[PDB]
C-alpha cells in the first residue's frame, strides 16, 4: 500500500501548480482521500477531501483558488492550485482517511517552495 | 462554532524509561472522536490512536489513549529511544478537519 | 375530519437511525400543523418549494413523513442541494422537494452517560443515493481491489458506525430528531387537506 | 450550527378588533436580537420593532413586541384592516441574515 | 428618503445580470446595504451585505456566482448576478440594514423572472 | 528569574469592551507559558506565524497582551485575514500576525439574567481599522449628508451598541473572554526568554 506525491517544486507568488497522488494498494475511488499540508516548522493542515462518491469540501484558507480531483483510471488523487501565496509554501500530503478510524495512509509528501523576493 | 483543540504540554523532556502524558483539550464536547498521530521531523504522520482509545494496528502496546468529552490523554508507558517526536490529535468525523498544534516531546 | 396522526410520528419513544430511515404514509385526513406548532417540543420547521402561510390552504395526494436521529451539525444537510456524509450515504432530498423539514435537539432523550450507541449512519459508500433511495445493507466496504467476502480488515470495512451520543457533547454533535414531510401532488384525488 | 427562526401560526384567521399574538421560535438563545416586520400585498416589507421590542418610529402603539432567548411574541391589541399581512421575524446583528417563514394574517 | 432599484427582467438559465440600487437621502458608501430577495408566494432570503468600510457578505446559495458593489460618485449599490438559476427567480429588494436597528430604509423591488 | 506578569492580563476581575481593548506590555522577564496553561482553565489557545512547540525556545523583545470580551461566534475574527464587524471595526490582526489568541467562555462571569450590558461594540464605522489601531471616539455617526452636530436621529446614529450576555445565549452568544499575545522582535536586546 503506497501513496506518492509528485508535482511539487518552486513558484513565484501568483503562479498555479498541479500536485498528483498516485496510489497502489487502495482504490481512490472509493475512498474519502485528502490532502493535508504542513508549513515548515508548523502544525498539520488540513486542505481538501473528495468522497467516494464525489463530493468536495475544502478548508477556507483555500477555497476557491484550490481544486481537488481524481482519475479513476489511474488510480490518482490531485490538486489544482491557483493563485499561489506565501501561506500555501508547506509540505502537501495526500492521505487516505477512514473518518472514524482516522487516516491511516499517507505519502512522504511534496514539498512546494513560494519565492519570498 | 468550531471546535478547536489545544494541546499540552507544548514541549516536554523526557527520558527513555520514562513514563508520559500528554493532553488534548477540546473547545466543546466531542464525545470520542479523537485521533492521535506520532510525527518525526519531514515524515508523513503516523496514526497511533482513533475514537480516543483504541490503538491502530501493529502500534506497540506501551501506548494508550484516554479520556470523552473535552479532555483527552496520550500515555506511553515506558519510553523507547525511537518515541521521541511531535504528537498531534485530530478532531474524527468531520470534514472541516481540525488538528492540535502539537507536542514536542525531546529526550531529556 | 379525523385529523393526521402527526402525533405518532413526533412523540415516539426512539426514533429511526438515520440510515435506516422510518417513513410513515399519512393520507385520508385533514392536516393540522397546529397540533405540531403547538408540541412544545416543537422547535424548528423549513419549507421549500412551498410556504407554510400557504399550508393551510392546499391539498396534497400523499405525505411521507421520514423521521431519523441525526447530529446537530448534520441538519443542514437534510435540504435540497446539500452534500455531506448524511445527504451523500444516508438521506438525500431532491433538488425540488416540496415539504418541510422539522428537528429539535433530542439530548435530554437519546444521549447518555458513557454513551448512546443506538443510532447509526452509513459511514462508508461508493456512490450517493438518490432522492429518497434507502439503503439498509451491511454488506463489507471493499476500499481497495481485493475483495472482502464478508471478512473485516485492511480495506474491508463494516459500513455503518454508531454517534455514540453524551450529555456533554457541544450542541454540535448532540441529537437532533428529524421529521421530514414530503408534499406528493400526484394527478390524483387529493386525500390530505389543511383547514 | 447557524439559528434558524421559526414563526407560527402559519396563517391565521381574525377579525378586525381581535387581539391577535404571534410567535417567533429560534433554535438557540439569541438574547434580544429579534426585528419584526410586515409585508402588506404588493409592497415591500415595512420595519415594525426591533431589539425584540423597541417600536420603529411611526409604528402604531397597538404593535408592541416581547420575549427574549428562543421565544419572542408581536402582539396586535386590536386588529385593523391595514394589518391583515404577512409579518417576517429576522435575526439582528449577525451577516448571514436570518428571517423566519412568515406568519399571514387572514380576515375570518 | 428612497431606493430606488431597477435591471430586473425575463433571463434565460445560465444568463446573467446586474441590478442596480439608486440611492437618496442616505449614503450607501456610509451604510451596511443589504439585498434581500422574495420567490414569488415564498418568504424574505438576505442575498448579500456591503459594509460602509468595504467588507462584502454572501448568502451560500449565491457564493462565486453574485457580486454586491457600489458606486460613491453615483449613490447607487449594484448587484452582479451571474449563471442565474430558477432559485434566483424573485423580487430584489435594496435596504439600509442599521444592524441592530433592522433594516429601516427597503425600495420596492425589481423584478428577476427566470424562463423555464 | 522574575516571571512575567501575565496573570495580570489573564486573570483579571474585569474585561475591557473589545471597541475599548486594553494593552498591557510585558518585557524584561521570563515568560513560563506553562504557568498559563496549567492554571486558570485558558480553554483556547492557538499561535500564528510560531509554533506552541517553540515558544520555549524563542526570545522577543516585547510581549503585548491584548484583552476584551466578545462573542463566541465573533472569535473567529480574531486572527489573520478576516473580515467582518469585529475586524473591520473593533481589532484588527495584521495578516503577518506572529502571536497567540487565547479564548475561554466567560458566561459564568460576563451573563446576567435579564441581559448584561456593559461590553460594547463599534458598530458603524467609514473605514477599517489597521492593525493593531484603537479607536474609543463615541461621536454620533453621519449615515447620510447632513452633519449630526452631535445630535442622534435619523442617519445619526451612536456608532456602540450593547452585546446583549444573558445565561440562555446558544454557546456562539455567549461571552468569550479573549488575549491576544503579541510577540514583537525589533532590532534590539531580547528581554522575554521563558527557558
Amino acid at each position: 500500500v503506497q501513496l506518492v506525491e509528485s508535482g511539487g517544486g518552486l513558484v513565484q507568488p501568483g503562479e498555479s501548480l498541479r500536485l498528483s497522488c498516485a496510489a497502489s494498494g487502495l482504490t481512490v475511488s472509493s475512498n474519502y482521500m485528502s490532502w493535508v499540508r504542513q508549513a515548515p516548522g508548523k502544525g498539520l493542515e488540513w486542505v481538501s477531501v473528495i468522497y467516494a462518491g464525489g463530493s468536495t469540501f475544502y478548508a477556507d484558507s483555500v477555497k476557491g483558488r484550490f481544486t481537488i480531483s481524481r482519475d479513476n483510471s489511474k488510480n490518482t488523487l490531485y490538486l489544482q492550485m491557483n493563485s499561489l501565496r506565501a501561506e500555501d509554501m508547506a509540505i502537501y500530503y495526500c492521505a487516505r482517511d477512514l473518518s472514524y478510524y482516522g487516516m491511516d495512509v499517507w505519502g512522504q509528501g511534496t514539498t512546494v517552495t513560494v519565492s519570498s523576493a | 462554532m468550531d471546535i478547536q483543540l489545544t494541546q499540552f504540554p507544548f514541549s516536554l523532556s523526557a527520558s527513555v524509561g520514562d513514563r508520559v502524558t500528554i493532553t488534548c483539550r477540546a473547545s466543546q464536547g466531542i464525545s470520542t472522536y479523537l485521533a492521535w498521530y506520532q510525527q518525526k521531523p519531514g515524515r508523513a504522520p503516523k496514526l497511533l490512536i482513533y475514537a480516543a482509545s483504541t490503538l491502530q494496528s501493529g502500534v506497540p502496546s506501551r501506548f494508550s489513549g484516554s479520556g470523552s468529552g473535552t479532555e483527552f490523554t496520550l500515555t506511553i508507558s515506558s519510553l523507547q529511544p525511537e518515541d521521541f517526536a511531535t504528537y498531534y490529535c485530530q478532531l474524527l468525523n468531520s470534514y472541516p478537519v481540525h488538528f492540535g498544534q502539537g507536542t514536542k516531546l525531546e529526550i531529556k | 375530519t379525523n385529523l393526521c396522526p402527526f402525533g405518532e410520528v413526533f412523540n415516539a419513544t426512539r426514533f429511526a437511525s438515520v440510515y435506516a430511515w422510518n417513513r410513515k404514509r399519512i393520507s385520508n385526513c385533514v392536516a393540522d400543523y397546529s397540533v405540531l406548532y403547538n408540541s412544545a417540543s416543537f422547535s424548528t420547521f423549513k419549507c421549500y418549494g412551498v410556504s407554510p402561510t400557504k399550508l393551510n390552504d392546499l391539498c396534497f395526494t400523499n405525505v411521507y413523513a421520514d423521521s431519523f436521529v441525526i447530529r446537530g451539525d448534520e441538519v443542514r444537510q437534510i435540504a435540497p442541494g446539500q452534500t455531506g456524509k448524511i445527504a451523500d450515504y444516508n438521506y438525500k432530498l431532491p433538488d425540488d422537494f416540496t415539504g418541510c423539514v422539522i428537528a429539535w435537539n433530542s439530548n435530554n432523550l437519546d444521549s447518555k452517560v458513557g454513551g448512546n450507541y443506538n443510532y447509526l449512519y452509513r459511514l462508508f459508500r461508493k456512490s450517493n443515493l438518490k432522492p429518497f433511495e434507502r439503503d439498509i445493507s451491511t454488506e463489507i466496504y471493499q476500499a481497495g481491489s481485493t475483495p472482502c467476502n464478508g471478512v473485516e480488515g485492511f480495506n474491508c470495512y463494516f459500513p455503518l458506525q454508531s454517534y455514540g451520543f453524551q450529555p456533554t457533547n457541544g450542541v454540535g454533535y448532540q441529537p437532533y430528531r428529524v421529521v421530514v414531510l414530503s408534499f406528493e401532488l400526484l394527478h390524483a384525488p387529493a386525500t390530505v387537506c389543511g383547514p
